[PDB]
RNA sequence: GUUUGACCUCAAAUCAGGUAGGAGUACCCGCUGAACUUAAGCAUAUCAAUAAGCGGAGGAAAAGAAACCAACCGGGAUUGCCUUAGUAACGGCGAGUGAAGCGGCAAAAGCUCAAAUUUGAAAUCUGGUACCUUCGGUGCCCGAGUUGUAAUUUGGAGAGGGCAACUUUGGGGCCGUUCCUUGUCUAUGUUCCUUGGAACAGGACGUCAUAGAGGGUGAGAAUCCCGUGUGGCGAGGAGUGCG
RNA sequence: AUAUUGGCGAGAGACCGAUAGCGAACAAGUACAGUGAUGGAAAGAUGAAAAGAACUUUGAAAAGAGAGUGAAAAAGUACGU
RNA sequence: AUGGUGAA
RNA sequence: CGUGGAGGUCAGUGACGAAGCCUAGACCGUAAGGUCGGGUCGAACGGCCUCUAGUGCAGAUCUUGGUGGUAGUAGCA
RNA sequence: AAACUUUCAACAACGGAUCUCUUGGUUCUCGCAUCGAUGAAGAACGCAGCGAAAUGCGAUACGUAAUGUGAAUUGCAGAAUUCCGUGAAUCAUCGAAUCUUUGAACGCACAUUGCGCCCCUUGGUAUUCCAGGGGGCAUGCCUGUUUGAGCGUCAUU
């Protein structure tokens, strides 16, 4: 339940600020869950999503599948993971547009910023 | 904004379909001279149709399906409470099939009861028609001993041939896969094995996906490389269901809607 | 609106403000002992009834001491010149105690003080001197 | 034509602007120490009501000064007359009262 | 690609002067050669990269100009806060806090004074 | 002295420092002011101390500390609400017009000049300039100002002294609280089965809840993501409210 | 304390749901009309993702035919029902 | 009627 | 009797197809209308006890939008 | 009989009703006070690798610097980035900058992109002149400041 009256529980505000967000509240709207095994060893749930860091799909079509994310297109919402493709008719190669609530993070990729950030939100790298 | 929307995509297929044929009218030119760079067009251009595109003993033809030793006794039933059509339907079939006799189906006699009648009477295949609402649905194939037995639904019946005494001649199309040519072994099984030839009647069962069609035809030979035919006998459609390797006891197949994801397969 | 409508349509952005819980839980700011021993869950009025002191002075329209001994603890807990010392100095020196003659006098007593003035002013520099 | 949608949110307005003088005002009572004075007019005359401030006399007779009296929030009237004697000993009895109550805090 | 800030701040007048005549003779040649090209990336940098030098040029004319009025009374209008209009009038916190002689005597003598009442 | 020097007045300058215009306009303050329409034609009553126009302000404005209301065992700045009341009163008594004091409440806060001499000392201020801890302080110079700038007084009086073996006493930093802006951290299934392209659906089995507001995610998601709820750690500012 | 259809910033509704609601949910005070003061509309929805139909073929073009993507084109930028 | 725009 | 929304209730219905749309389909109600089958569809909706209103159309030389007969006619100088 | 006309049905057309949705509107409430001669509101000319409106911006031109975030932008093309860091970004914040021609509009002017003046001046010996760079010159009124003028008044052995 709502207890503040500072937050918004209208619809018509919330829809509009999440379509109207901008690049950087985008990147902590696109975050990913970690795996059991990275739960364990760095003692965090979820993180904001990055390109040189590998993935594991769990839900949709490509269930299952597995790969390293090539772009995060903040714009539509998605991310695009290197070998999850559909192939055109002409022979090409498109990238699906995946969510990355629907992903899950195997393998992460640490920066100096990223190791911070963990350490921030109670974690032990 | 679909008002500008429609305006630029108009005017984009307007202008690919003149750059799209000026590029085809140049080729017919270069083609006119030279009838080799045609060639080499249909090498690397392909059509990729579904076909192009699929997603990839001797002991067993006696014991499980009968053969061209006995005259083949079919027992033709029906469903229980059945109406005017589904014996409409037995009357098509009394031609088509060998030797049919057909039997009134009197409540009980559950199945079991049923095989112990037509091993004493000694038949060697069982055939039921059945219908929910006014129209035929659904054909059942049972071999009486051993039993395997295929199921299958029709949505196609439409009906000027009129046929003659003589026994029809057999055909099948496309059993590349093993399910599929242990169907075209029921048909080959169960349609008699006379061909006589003169009279002039075929029956095909051409499968190109996993829907069977058969009919019926009269094919005339003129010597110039070529054969006519009309059309005669009902129009049909079936599809494959279950192979319940007993008499109604086990499954082999079984469709599911989980398949027809796939757009490929053919089973 | 005319205004509004660009101010929605451009890409500066509104100068958003969130300040509609604060009007409601106001910190007490003028007293510490009250800092400690002011529940913010309560309201003003119950607030004071929990404390002892008195919230309404008048006849309230409508209707309806472990703090106030602190405040009563709180509650438990100027010289002169240094011209004016030296100028008491020469006046004491001379006369001695004749305030009489003390202010009848004209070189010492310039300004022309009365008796009473003067000797409310010895007897605080006989406090502090001898 | 007005309506007065806002009686609920003027109400709130209210209360939460006495929240804030109860908050900058901490310890003393939102309102200064009023009179007991006699209504005008024959109709009236049987009902007592709050005044508007004392006098100089009522605060002179209680036993601290007018100046004073304004500091320790007793509201003070001018032109307001001492001419009934029953009203002159209530005020006082109810000044007297208020100054056994009140607790001035130090300078230091 | 293309300048960074930081480094710009250690230079001279003379060095920051000579960087930007290099900048703008370069770009200037760009513009030639930008018929030759379907696709040009570098036109963006530099533009960018005079548009920084400019920045920190007239940065360090703003910076002398204040160290020469430095602390005394009306120093030029293109140095002086903007704020608003009514602000730049309407009295300064002192002209406002200033009070006449008398209150400040009456103040003294008689200050709002805090109190409880009950016991 | 047929020079010269005080002032007063009128000038001047691309000098130094300022300031006024215009936009907006719902509210407010002034100024100006129709007609259709109502009583029977229309001079008042009536549209209307309206609309348009004009001038001027602000976060509110305006109003305001009585040359007030009253007729009482008196009230006591102003503003607003409730009521007084559709009352008094006016109106070819007709269209109708339309208060006020009292009472209940909201909010409450009072004061500054001019007035009789600082005359034992213009005690005052502007500006320039030099420094300083710069919404300013100080020194020095200049001007204003006796055709009166400061202190003391405003009817509630007040001042001059005398007597109390009377009583009280400024100001500046520092770190906190407080206020404003801003950043950051804080619970729990993607466990099985069915159906579908897709599960956020149905069914089975569990957790969290000071979080089952809301939004997103390939269909109705507390438990997938962001938030929400309760708390915590800060950064940059404001500030006389006090510790 | 009071007023407030403007401004700045929020929180809401037994309101309207594209001939409604502001004139304007969209290249809206825009297109456009008037010498000018001014007057002033129409027009929302493909899908989950363009996967927007490759490639063969009919025609100078305009559109078709085979073939394919998609759950569905019985959803085609003339696009939900 | 008020206020404005145009005008052999 | 019906329509938009509100409170309550039916642990109501619902991608195994809600709403809508048709239908030489069937049943009920004197009727307003209600219910069901079939076809099309793709996401919400209904009965019941109450509340509320911008609630029910054949007309207004009605408003808006669309489409005919006139007509391949007058006409294109 | 066909054709033709009409009626019904089926399948196509035409049209955009109905249903459902909704980054929109309307109304109510709450809080705050924030435009301009330091040049606003408004108009015009421009600016992006490729742009119509919108949005942003002014020759530093869909930006520059600063601070935070930490690695994109994406309609298409093309560059990038040392990615264990002074750092990607049409990101957020926003205090320093630039800020064309105008507009209360302000050198003189009428509707002249003309008509000039003074100061500072780097270059073409610049002593002649020539060119470039940069800041000013509106009106009224206040406080001054200053060179004056005035038989306006008085003093003057």
């Amino acid at each position: 339940a709502k207890q503040s009256l500072d937050v918004s529980s209208d619809r018509r505000k919330a829809r509009k600020a999440y379509f109207t967000a901008p690049s950087s509240q985008r990147r902590v709207l696109l975050s990913a869950p970690l795996s059991k095994e990275l739960r364990a060893q760095y003692g965090i749930k979820a993180l904001p999503i990055r390109r040189d860091d590998e993935v594991l799909v769990v839900r949709g079509s490509k269930k299952g599948q597995e790969g390293k994310i090539s772009s995060v297109y903040r714009l539509k919402f998605a991310v695009q993971v290197d070998k999850v493709t559909k192939e055109k008719v002409n022979g090409a190669s498109v990238p699906i547009n995946l969510h990355p609530s629907k992903l899950v993070i195997t393998k992460l990729h640490l920066d100096k910023d990223r190791k911070a950030l963990i350490q921030r939100k109670g974690g032990k790298l | 904004n679909k008002l500008k929307r429609q305006e630029i995509f108009a005017d984009i297929k307007h202008e690919k379909n003149k750059e799209r044929h000026t590029m085809r009218r140049k080729r017919a030119k270069e083609e006119r001279e030279n009838p080799e760079l045609r060639e080499q067009r249909l090498k690397e251009n392909v059509t990729q149709t579904i076909e192009n595109t699929r997603v990839y003993e001797d002991d067993l033809m006696r014991y499980f399906n009968s053969n061209s030793n006995e005259p083949p006794k079919i027992f033709l039933t029906t469903n229980v409470n059945a109406k005017k059509s589904a014996y409409e339907f037995a009357n098509i079939l009394i031609e088509i099939l060998p030797n049919v006799t057909f039997v009134k189906r009197k409540f009980g006699y559950k199945l079991k009861e049923i095989s112990d009648i037509c091993i004493k009477r000694n038949f060697t295949d069982i055939v039921i028609i059945n219908e929910d609402k006014k129209k035929v649905t659904g054909l059942t194939f049972i071999h009486l001993p051993e039993g395997p037995t295929f199921y299958f639904k029709l949505s196609s019946f439409v009906e000027h041939g009129r046929p003659t005494s003589h026994i029809p001649e057999l055909i099948l199309n496309n059993f590349q896969t093993r399910l599929g040519q242990t169907v075209g072994r029921l048909f080959q099984s169960i349609l008699p094995q006379n061909p006589d030839i003169e009279g002039r009647q075929v029956i095909t069962l051409h499968n190109q996906r996993d829907y069977i069609f058969f009919r019926r035809h009269r094919y005339v030979f003129k010597d110039n490389e070529r054969v006519g035919l009309q059309e005669l006998g009902p129009q049909f459609t079936l599809k494959l269901k279950r192979l319940q390797r007993g008499i109604k006891e086990e499954t082999e197949w079984e469709h599911k809607p989980e398949m027809d994801k796939e757009k490929k397969k053919f089973y | 609106s005319v205004r509004k409508r660009k101010m929605n349509r451009s890409s500066v952005g509104k100068a958003t403000r969130r300040n509609k819980d604060k009007q409601r839980k106001i910190n007490i700011q003028s007293n510490p002992i009250i800092a400690a021993n002011w529940d913010y869950s309560l309201t003003m009025a119950q607030n004071y009834k929990k404390l002892g002191l008195r919230a309404k002075l008048q006849t309230p329209a409508g209707g309806k001491e472990t703090e106030v001994v602190k405040k009563l603890e709180e509650l438990a807990s100027r010289s002169q010149s240094e011209r004016e010392e030296e100028w008491l100095e020469k006046l004491y020196k001379k006369h001695g105690d004749d305030y009489k003659k003390m202010f009848f006098d004209k070189k010492l007593n310039i300004y022309q003080q009365s008796e009473g003035d003067l000797k409310r002013r010895l007897l605080r520099w006989k406090k502090r001197n001898g | 034509v007005k309506v007065h949608f806002d009686q609920a949110g003027k109400k709130v307005s209210r209360r939460n602007a006495r929240a804030t003088r109860a908050a900058k005002i901490a310890p003393r009572p939102l309102d200064l120490l009023r009179p007991v004075v006699r209504a005008p007019t024959v109709k009236y005359n049987r009902k007592v009501r709050a005044g508007r401030g004392f006098t100089l006399a009522e605060v002179k007779a209680a036993g601290l000064t007018a100046a004073y009296a304004r500091t320790i929030g007793i509201a003070v009237d001018h032109r307001r007359q001492n001419r009934n004697q029953e009203i002159f000993d209530a005020n006082v009895q109810r000044l007297k009262e208020y100054q056994s109550k009140i607790i001035v805090f130090p300078r230091n | 690609a293309g300048v960074k800030a930081y480094e710009l701040r250690t230079k001279s007048k003379e060095q920051l002067a000579s960087q930007l005549v290099d900048l703008k003779k370069e770009l200037a040649e760009l513009k030639v050669q930008k018929l030759s090209r379907p696709s040009l990336p570098k036109i963006k940098t530099v533009r960018k990269s005079i548009a920084c030098v400019l920045t920190v040029i007239n940065e360090q004319q703003r910076e002398a100009v204040r160290q020469l009025y430095k602390g005394k009374k009306y120093q030029p209008k293109d140095l002086r806060a903007k704020k608003t209009r009514a602000l730049r009038r309407a009295l300064t916190k002192f002209e406002a806090s200033q009070v006449t002689e008398k209150q400040r005597k009456k103040q003294i003598a008689f200050p709002q004074r805090k109190y409880a009442i009950k016991a």
